[PDB]
DNA sequence: GCTAAGCGCACCTAATTTCCTGACGGCAATCCT
RNA sequence: GUGAACCGGAUUGCCGUCAGGAAAUUAGGUGCGCUUAGCAG
């Protein structure tokens, strides 16, 4: 059972992902450019959003030494650390390492600074690496690393460190023709010279575009990295949802306070994937009457219509939930009256959602 | 009276794996080997790879051959992973593929009419899926588009058949490389040191071995013979 | 008889086949550079699906050490120009420290494609190696249609989720092996007034009443999306909306 | 149930070329020794 | 079924977060649509 997340969202002019030389990241899609935010982007935006922030339970970082060195008010430890460190298969401060917070930091604080053996402790402290999965953001994004096998004492075997990914996640492309804009700045001087001119001179680009993004959930992989905690896993759906709908890339957001909710989320329950990134291979056009919003949640649902009376199975009949606050945006504005489910609230969606996968609530949650 | 059959080789990607490819590195030669040939007409039959053992090759090994190249197309090589068998160990085998691209040739075979009217008869109802050198090679233009004929040789075959141009304007090849069977004639006449050599005449595959070829190349050029 | 199964599908920017240098499969056609999803790509596709799970089993299907597999599958070439694009990214360190950026601040390579996909499957040998189980080789021949009608290739799908169906099949019953790769020999450029998809499809009907005109076949589209000729001219047998009707069409044709 | 025609102008003068930033992080594979 | 039959480059990743094109300006000058008529035995 796979959870499908898309939503059509409109952001003002704004710069919310960028390459080496500052230009909003673009990308080709029907032979025409489109605007495109980037999938890592909305995936870290996810994770560091304040809706996971009672789920937030992994980190990836280099400097592990550094954390196990901050775990010690007086017991000054940190050379043996990077040691063992390096010995366990990093090389410098290390390459990245992805696990668990609270795991690595009592685990690290119970064997190395413990007066034992080095090679023993290294097998032990990769043990624990390996084995700090529970996560439920290393549940969502996945997560593998290889230490080199140079560096690494022989003396010392890795167990399966491959988490495979419970979340797919999408780039997210314009539903139009991509308008990259060009906002020339400068930069004041404050004490008044005899040139009177700009202390800086430069170009700001930005892009204002209506993006559709994607998300599917495993759920099934997902209550597998967390083991029987399938309650978990349910409060993690629910959280990747309302940071999903409520969150938007750190860009330059302070010059470009692009904070724009989006206008339509559809969740569609089935087995197999559906990308509907090919409803806008035709670039949307305004038009005099109805909005470029309108129109691609017009374009949107034809496409469904077309994919439902396509592809569709008898055995396995696919359902879904529209969203839209208040009933703005109807799906079927004009003949599709088909969706029965209509939302205008994002807590009745999430509820909705939750009951459909299971007997969830959300205030079941609050039991632990 | 047709003594000739006409093949059309013509495709998006096409390979025709020479002599010195035996390695995990396998590169592709410029013009199909008689053994791809040999290989797509057993297939037309139908028959078996033993039944080719039991007193079967000069049936076949006797055909003259003669190839002629329409457009050379650029040498593009397709990284290929194998994971063969997935107690159990990570072996992955290592490939690399090379591909005509844009390419297009027709192989002329001479023989006596009858086995040549067979061939053009069981070409038009192939029972096997025939393909251009490798099974992910099918075939992008009819292989019996251009009808068997009464010519009594082939430069006047190759110069009798008109070339179509794609578009008004594009870039004519103003050279032509053919491929042509060297002509043993009576008995001697040893083939002189510029003749090139080609192991692609199949017997037996066990041990695995190609009888050598001789190869001559010509030319054919249009505007010059027909005003 | 031979069953020829041709696929117009657009899939998201993504990068579903790689080379060694991460760069995405990559071909020359009609002088112009192509994105390119390699035959045992989509073959591996087709297997490992969880659709057909819920003789020998896995034998007939695929050999395994003769079997002769019956099932062909070309390389999949798209319509137009490949646009290779750079994916600048970096990974962050998300904790206070005496620099800035941890990642390996690489530059993943993508492309958005329209394929053109050739699958020619033949009747008799899969009915040799199935011992006359017509039933069965038509089950499995459904099943094969089904697979390969909604699935994608396992690539970088994590971060590219490229699930697009194909918006336009087409099975034709033809006594010799005939690719429609050469319908794209002048790459597709799209106009203001048509879209790539339509576009491919229009070439490809263009193509297909060439030629002949100076067999039949079974046209698919969802919810007849695309139609393949807007006559009522004798151009195609049936245009069938959905996907299942178009299996049973293609299997009570063959049995 | 349906009247037409003549006539429609020229332009001088179009400002100011280095006011423009720095830094940190960029494999892990060695797929019959 | 002829360098061909068995054949995925598989996974992890926000550039993020500095910024007034500003201080100059009258399109100012020329001009008759104008000659013809019962909605009535």
């Amino acid at each position: 059972m796979l959870i499908e997340i898309h939503m059509i969202q409109n952001h003002s002019p704004a710069n919310l992902n960028r390459d080496d030389l500052g230009a909003p990241k673009t990308c080709y899609f029907g032979g025409v450019l489109r605007s495109r935010i980037s999938s890592q982007c909305i995936k870290r935006s996810i994770r560091t959003s304040n809706d996971f922030k009672a789920l937030l339970g992994g980190v990836r970082t280099r400097r592990l030494a550094d954390l196990i060195q901050q775990e010690a008010g007086e017991t000054e430890c940190w050379k043996k650390a990077q040691e063992i460190l390096n010995k366990c298969g990093f090389k410098n401060t290390k390459m990245l390492v992805f696990m668990s917070k609270d795991k690595i930091k009592d685990l690290a604080r119970i064997v190395l600074d413990n007066s034992l053996g080095l090679t023993e402790a290294a097998q032990q402290v990769a043990n624990v690496i390996a084995q700090a999965t529970l996560a439920p953001d290393i549940a969502l994004c996945g997560r593998m690393l290889e230490p080199n096998d140079k560096d690494k004492d022989k003396k010392v075997k890795w167990s399966n460190t491959t988490v495979e990914a419970a979340l797919q996640v999408a780039h997210a492309i314009s539903t139009h023709i991509a308008r990259p804009e060009i906002d020339y700045f400068v930069a004041a001087d404050d004490v008044p010279g005899e040139d009177a001119g700009a202390g800086h001179i430069g170009e700001s680009m930005f892009a204002s575009a209506c993006f559709y993004k994607y998300f599917s959930i495993d759920w099934e992989q997902l209550v597998k990295n967390l083991k029987g905690d399938t309650n978990l896993a349910a409060h993690t759906v629910g959280a990747f949802l309302l940071a999903a709908a409520k969150t938007n890339p750190s860009g330059k957001q302070n010059s470009f306070a692009a904070h724009n909710y989006p206008d339509g989320i559809l969740v569609e329950f089935k087995n197999s994937p559906i990308s509907y990134a090919n409803a806008f291979v035709r670039p949307v056009s305004v038009v005099k009457e109805s909005d470029l919003v309108e129109q691609s949640i017009g374009q949107l649902s034809n496409y469904v219509n077309d994919i439902r009376l396509g592809y569709y199975d008898e055995q396995s009949p696919v359902i879904g939930f529209w969203f839209s606050p208040n009933n703005r945006y109807p799906l079927g504005y004009k003949h599709s009256k088909l969706a029965s489910r209509n939302i205008g609230n994002l807590n009745e969606l999430v509820g909705a959602v939750l009951d459909y996968i299971g007997g969830f609530k959300w205030e079941e949650v609050q039991k632990s | 009276p047709p003594n000739t059959l006409f093949l059309r080789l013509e495709g998006a990607l096409q390979s025709w794996g020479s002599n010195e490819a035996k390695f995990a590195l396998r590169r592709t030669a410029d013009a199909p080997t008689k053994s791809g040939v040999l290989g797509l007409l057993c297939a037309a039959m139908g028959i078996g790879r033993a039944e080719a053992a039991d007193s079967w090759l000069p049936k076949l090994a006797n055909l003259r051959m003669g190839v002629r190249i329409d457009r050379p197309g650029i040498r593009w090589w397709d990284f290929h992973t194998v994971g063969a068998g997935q107690k159990t160990r990570a072996e992955t085998l290592l490939s690399r593929r090379e591909y005509l691209a844009d390419a297009s040739f027709l192989v002329a075979l001479q023989g006596e009419p009858e086995l040549v009217a067979k061939l053009s008869a069981a070409l038009a109802k192939p029972v096997w899926a025939i393909y251009l050198g490798r099974k992910s090679c099918p075939p992008s233009r009819p292989v019996c588009e251009h009808p068997p004929g009464f010519y009594n040789t082939l430069e006047e075959a190759l110069s009798a058949v008109p070339l179509q141009k794609r578009w008004h304007n594009e870039p004519l090849p103003q050279i032509l490389p053919c491929v042509m069977d060297w002509i043993p004639g009576y008995d001697g006449e040893h083939a002189p040191d510029d003749a090139e050599i080609h192991y692609d005449l199949p017997v037996s595959f066990q041990p695995p071995r190609h009888l050598p070829r001789f190869v001559i190349r010509r030319e054919l050029v249009v505007g010059e013979d027909v005003q």
